[PDB]
RNA sequence: ACCCGGUGAGGCGGGGGGGCGAGCCGGGCUCUCGCUUCUGGCGCCAAGCGCCCGGCCGGCCGGGCGCGACCCGCUCCGGGG
RNA sequence: GCGCCGUUCCGAAGGGACGGGCGAUGGCCUCCGUUGCCCUCAGCCGAUCGAAAGGGAGUCGGGUUCAGAUCCCCGAAUCCG
């Protein structure tokens, strides 16, 4: 039935006895310098000692609440260019024949009405490029008592908006529609946050040297330890 | 507003945090070229204090000159 | 008063090495897997003179494990090589004349 | 001849009608015959022995 | 996708061509090396009348931008008749001397009648 | 952080898989190895296996993917610091 | 600071070509070129200048002028596309 000619050649790929196959070379690629700066900046930010201030970034807020806050700020996005056109023409034609609340985006109207209390839930994007716009606004919400929460992605924040980018979002007000689920969440974000603060202003960061430096050292402990324990028996 | 306290921040420059990040930023501007753009600036309140304004026209150069 | 000599030797322009002629830098094989785990053989094909010199060189044709390409090197040949001589390179080599 | 002359020639008066016509000699050429099949059996007994080091052992 | 090549080489972007909304002038130039402006006047030399007499040529003074190309296509252009070939030089004078060698089926001496010439 | 060497930055570190040695009661455990040395030959653009679907009439013609060619990684490997 | 160093050195340094698929055109829309996209392939070495004695394909004879002749005329070839 099978042909006999279909022989089976088979390349021995050892040390010198034949030419190597084109595998995957993806650790050993001559990358462009700004990868190559982009990629060993993130491992100085796991090599150096993170101070806790930029250390309460890295805690985020989870997955299950992340997207009930997304299905809360769904319902209070701002308004549309658009939209703001067909609410100017609905004015005219009413000029010719209360407001719902929204969000306030940006850190300097977030700020400002935190200081007024006004706020009941702010949530933080932890990927800022400058830091500094936003180190001091957890702790500034733990002084004037307003729950705080990280999320992953600017870009996903700044899409709840009709815009690119967004740090900040305040939430002033809800209906009495949004009052429970809102409350869930402020609830969970605070004892999250806000009961445990202190304990952010102890965890340092940073610390955490490569996997073959770590691998090495222990290697060699666990040497020590084997040779520490053979003498006892 | 936030601009005051991201003001006393970059005065507030001998703490740990904002040390480190000078390290960070010098250490990451030396692997960088001697000269080339940033679209957005690193000090946006001194940037403000300065003139800058966030419109179309507006460039901000990172440069570098040898110390000495 | 004037410039001197050794002062003068060190701008160049007069006093720079005559590297024409010269048939290349005798420099040997760079570290990879086979000079590192296991060894490669190469043959030796011709043994020339390079003048500034006063040991010859030799035109050593390697196989390239990688790409088919058959490479060449300038390695320094010590007394007692010959032409047509497998010269083995890596870790795993035997110890004689003519191996690395 | 010179080298550039050689697009005017023909195709039997650039090389000879043999294995490496025009590129080897051929007492060269019959000693890599020899040594190319003379390697090769040379391995087919070491793959012998082999076998029959495995059988023993 | 895996990396075949240890070396990243620039990736092969999409450029587009030249779509400009307006052109850059406005009118294209005129040709200023015309036929007429080519060929400024045939020779009278004793010499140049014994090289149409005798070898079947027309003797011409041109602008030395020309091309023999140029001189051949402008004298087929300009005296109807078919050119062999075309030599140039360049007098010291500074103008381009033209030797029109013609085909044998046209007469040197009776084109040059022709065109008034003698 | 910073400096030097090599590369066309080509297999770096751990965890797997197999064989060769020692001791204990087929089993785990400490270590080495990973295919090339009698010869001036040749060696690339996959053989073999499996899973698919496209067209034509169990058969015909043209393709893709994974094994072969282990997996996870955070600095290209080293040398100073 | 006019600019200087540096020629492979702290570079994403290619616009190239074989084959296949798709659409758009051109010509007895047969069959093929032309461009547009995608898949696929690729090492090079430094942009550029630098010898009228270096390397460098291919022309010789006779005749002609007051001055030009491997150039003009005649007869013979020859190189490249
Ligand atoms: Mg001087
Ligand atoms: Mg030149
Ligand atoms: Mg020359």
């Amino acid at each position: 039935v099978v042909n006999p000619l279909f022989e089976k050649r088979p390349k021995n790929f050892g040390i010198g006895q034949d030419i190597q196959p084109k595998r995957d070379l993806t650790r050993f690629v001559k990358w462009p310098r700004y990868i190559r700066l982009q990629r060993q900046r993130a491992i100085l930010y796991k090599r150096l000692k993170v101070p806790p201030a930029i250390n309460q970034f890295t805690q985020v807020l989870d997955r299950q609440t992340a997207t009930q806050l997304l299905k809360l700020a769904h319902k209070y996005r701002p308004e549309t260019k658009q939209e703001k056109k067909q609410r100017l023409l609905a004015r005219a034609e009413k000029k010719a024949a209360k407001r719902p609340p929204v969000l306030r985006a940006g850190v300097n109207t977030v700020t400002t009405l935190v200081e007024n209390k006004k706020a009941q839930l702010v949530v933080i994007a932890h990927d800022v490029d400058p830091i500094e716009l936003v180190v001091f606004l957890p702790a500034l919400c733990r002084k004037m008592g307003v729950p705080y929460c990280i999320l992953k992605g600017k870009a996903r924040l700044g899409r709840l908006v009709h815009r690119k980018t967004c740090t900040t979002v305040a939430f002033t007000q809800v209906n009495s529609e949004d009052k429970g689920a809102l409350a869930k969440l402020v609830e969970a974000i605070r004892t999250n946050y806000n009961d445990r603060y202190d304990e952010i202003r102890r965890h340092w960061g940073g610390n955490v040297l490569g996997p073959k430096s770590v691998a090495r050292i222990a290697k060699l402990e666990k040497a020590k330890a084997k040779e520490l324990a053979t003498k006892l028996g | 507003g936030a601009y005051k306290y991201i003001q006393e921040l970059w005065r507030k420059k001998q703490s740990d945090v904002m040390r480190f990040l000078l390290r960070v930023r010098c250490w990451q501007y030396r692997q960088l070229s001697a000269l080339h753009r940033a679209p957005r600036p690193t000090r946006p309140d001194k940037a403000r204090r300065l003139g800058y304004k966030a419109k179309q026209g507006y460039v901000i150069y990172r440069i570098r000159v040898r110390r000495g | 008063g004037r410039v001197i000599r050794g002062q003068r030797k060190g701008a160049g322009s007069v006093f720079r090495a005559h590297v024409k002629h010269r048939k290349g830098a005798a420099r040997l094989r760079a570290v990879d897997f086979a000079e590192r785990h296991g060894y490669i053989k190469g043959i030796v094909k011709d043994i020339i003179h390079d003048p500034g010199r006063g040991a010859p060189l030799a035109k050593v044709v390697f196989r390239d494990p990688y790409r088919f390409k058959k490479r060449t090197e300038l390695f320094i040949a010590a007394e007692g090589i010959h032409t047509g001589q497998f010269v083995y390179c890596g870790k795993k080599a035997q110890l004689n004349i003519g191996n690395v | 001849v010179r080298p550039k002359v050689l697009m005017r020639l023909s195709k039997t008066k650039k090389h000879v009608s043999r294995a490496y016509g025009g590129s080897m000699c051929a007492k060269c050429v019959r000693d890599r015959i020899k040594r190319a099949f003379l390697i090769e059996e040379q391995k087919i007994v070491v793959k012998v022995l082999k076998a029959q080091a495995q059988s023993q052992k | 996708k895996i990396r075949t090549s240890p070396t990243f080489r620039r990736p092969k972007t999409l450029r587009l061509r030249r779509q400009p909304k307006y052109p850059r002038k406005s009118a294209p130039r005129r040709n200023k090396l015309d036929h007429y402006a080519i060929i400024k006047f045939p020779l009278t030399t004793e010499s140049a009348m014994k090289k149409i007499e005798d070898n079947n040529t027309l003797v011409f003074i041109v602008d030395v931008k020309a091309n023999k190309h140029q001189i051949k296509q402008a004298v087929k252009k300009l005296y109807d008749i078919d050119v062999a070939k075309v030599n140039t030089l360049i007098r010291p004078d500074g103008e381009k001397k033209a030797y029109v060698r013609l085909a044998p089926d046209y007469d040197a001496l009776d084109v040059a009648n022709k065109i008034g010439i003698i």
